[PDB]
């Protein structure tokens, strides 16, 4: 039940998944789509998986190999191993394109009047960007805030490979009429310093 | 040829129970094993249990007490009885088929694996009930904040803005609320052009559109 | 009932020897045949062999490749497979049928009534 593991490639890449104890079986799965077979006992290929696909043993590992890499060959790869009554799936390899770095364009937006009346407030601070690794500080008064906020980011875009995040700082009306200046701190591989978009109420 | 239909799947209370069907058709049901695969949203793949028609049976330990597999021979479907759910059982739930003595079959240079898998059924548990979205204006966007359950479309002036347009994935609130932004990027001259974003909420009949 | 032995991870060109031990009241069974399935395939007759003549009767896909034997001093069948492809990776199971069919339907998996467990080959490239 974790959060699969990440892997730039480009198009033509040869790509090596190690799987870390009976054989292993590899799976390939699409965002929102059932997953599919691709090797079965180690190194035995599936019905319609193109040869590029290879599976081999090396000592006590089991590695899944990609000769040439393809455009429809990025998503996420599973190894499933079989003990003696469980079925276990490891942790996954999700496959992504490779692409140069790029900056963010930072927004904030106060929350409108329409929302103060209901009791609660929420900032939000918008980030296109690559690599995915990114942080976003929130900053009330100069004071850094931690826990009330929640990050979300897009899949990686089917024209220009970039990432797009928002982080929405939560907060009771209460609390929002208490202070003034509202600042959220963004850090990215792209930029050599941070950057700091931000507002008063 | 060989198809795997999933059925069943809803929202539940925590502490309730439902059952879910893998209606199989088009191969020797007795000559195969149905497995249950379920996936949280955005982890990995998670085996539940499985049924060799037999009823060689085995669960996975986070779900040994209050889960129950069986079958009918007759209707080549497999049935999985959940009881007790809880927040952790939230994900989406395949089922596939296998050998049908994978356990004897397994070695150490073999492993057939899963060869054909459903599209599997959603099943959420949760206490909350359902509720429409708050529509509010924020480039620029709309925040939809605080309705259960998935899912919504955010669409603008009806479709018609759909390049450069993002829509976040929903972030389940500590409330049991989802909540999402819809942003787009348009030209600064066309500001004083108007900007709607359409929301739809299907499971509460609910149709908000805000201009920004 | 019917255990198969033998097989494992074989190269491709190699040969393997299965063997299927049959225990109890054989003399009633009509045919002795081996089966395989594959992962996506649907389970296939490959070889059968008539008990009461010793006739055998193999699949176009197995021809001039596999033999099959019966050693009745001990009931046990034979499944020899020689020049190995990675197309035979399946799991070769030994099937039985006490009721009789004629030599068109030998080869199909609705006419035999007996399996064994299996045991799995791989032809590991
Ligand atoms: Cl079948
Ligand atoms: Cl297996």
């Amino acid at each position: 039940t974790q959060s699969p593991s990440s892997l730039s490639a480009s198009v033509g890449d040869r790509v090596t998944i190690t799987c870390r104890s009976s054989a292993v079986a590899w799976y390939q799965q699409k965002p929102g789509k059932a997953p599919k077979l691709l090797i079965y006992s180690a190194s035995s290929l599936y019905s319609g998986v193109p040869s590029r696909f290879s599976g081999s043993r090396s000592g006590t590992d089991f590695t899944l190999t990609i000769s040439s890499l393809q455009p429809e060959d990025f998503a996420t790869y599973y190894c499933q191993q079989s003990s003696s009554s469980l079925i276990t799936f490891g942790q996954g390899t999700k496959v992504e394109i490779k692409r140069t770095v790029a900056a963010p364009s930072v927004f904030i937006f106060p929350p409108s009047d329409s929302q103060l009346k209901s009791g609660t407030a929420s900032v939000v601070c918008l980030l296109n960007f690559y690599p995915r690794e990114a942080k976003v500080q929130w900053k009330v008064d100069n004071a850094l805030q931690s826990g009330n906020s929640q990050e979300s980011v897009t899949e990686q875009d089917s024209k220009d490979s970039t990432y797009s995040l928002s982080s929405t700082l939560t907060l009771s009306k209460a609390d929002y009429e208490k202070h003034k200046v509202y600042a959220c701190e963004v850090t990215h591989q792209g930029l050599s310093s941070p950057v700091t978009k931000s507002f008063n109420r | 040829e060989v198809q795997l239909v999933e059925s069943g799947g809803g929202l539940v209370q925590p502490g309730g129970s439902l059952r879910l069907s893998c209606a199989a058709s088009g191969f020797n049901f007795s000559y195969y094993s149905i497995h249950w695969v379920r996936q949280a949203p955005g982890k990995g793949l998670e085996w539940v249990a499985y049924i060799s028609s037999s009823s060689y049976t085995s669960y996975a330990d986070s779900v040994k007490g209050r889960f129950t597999i069986s079958a009918d021979t007759s209707k080549n479907t497999a049935y999985l009885q959940m009881n007790s759910l809880r927040a952790e059982d939230t994900a989406v739930y395949y089922c596939a088929r296998g050998y049908q003595y994978w356990q004897y079959h397994a070695s150490w240079y073999w492993n057939g694996g899963l060869d054909y898998w459903g599209q599997g059924t959603l099943v959420t548990v949760s206490s909350a009930s359902t509720k429409g979205p708050s529509v509010f204006p924020l480039a620029l966007g709309c925040l939809v904040k605080d309705y259960f359950p998935e899912p919504v479309t955010v669409s603008w002036n009806s479709g018609a803005l759909t390049s450069g347009v993002h829509t976040f994935p929903a972030v389940l609130q500590s409330s049991g609320l989802y909540s999402l932004s819809s942003v787009v990027t348009v030209p600064s001259s066309s500001l004083g052009q108007t900007y709607i974003c359409n929301v739809n909420h299907k499971p509460s009949n609910t149709k908000v559109d805000k201009k920004v | 009932q019917l255990v198969e032995s033998g097989g494992g991870l074989v190269q491709p060109g190699g040969s393997l020897r299965l063997s299927c031990a049959a225990s109890g009241s054989t003399d009633s069974i009509e045919y002795m045949t081996w089966f395989r399935q594959a992962p996506g395939k649907e389970r296939e007759g490959v070889a059968a062999l008539y008990t009461h003549t010793g006739n055998t009767y193999y699949a176009d896909s197995v021809k001039g490749r596999f033999i099959i034997s019966r050693d009745k001093a001990k009931n046990m069948v034979y499944l020899q497979m020689n020049s190995l492809e990675p197309e035979d990776t399946a799991v070769y199971y030994c099937g039985a049928t006490r009721k009789y069919v004629p030599v068109r339907f030998a080869l199909d998996q609705s006419s035999y009534d007996y399996w064994g467990k299996g045991t799995p080959v791989t032809v590991s490239s």
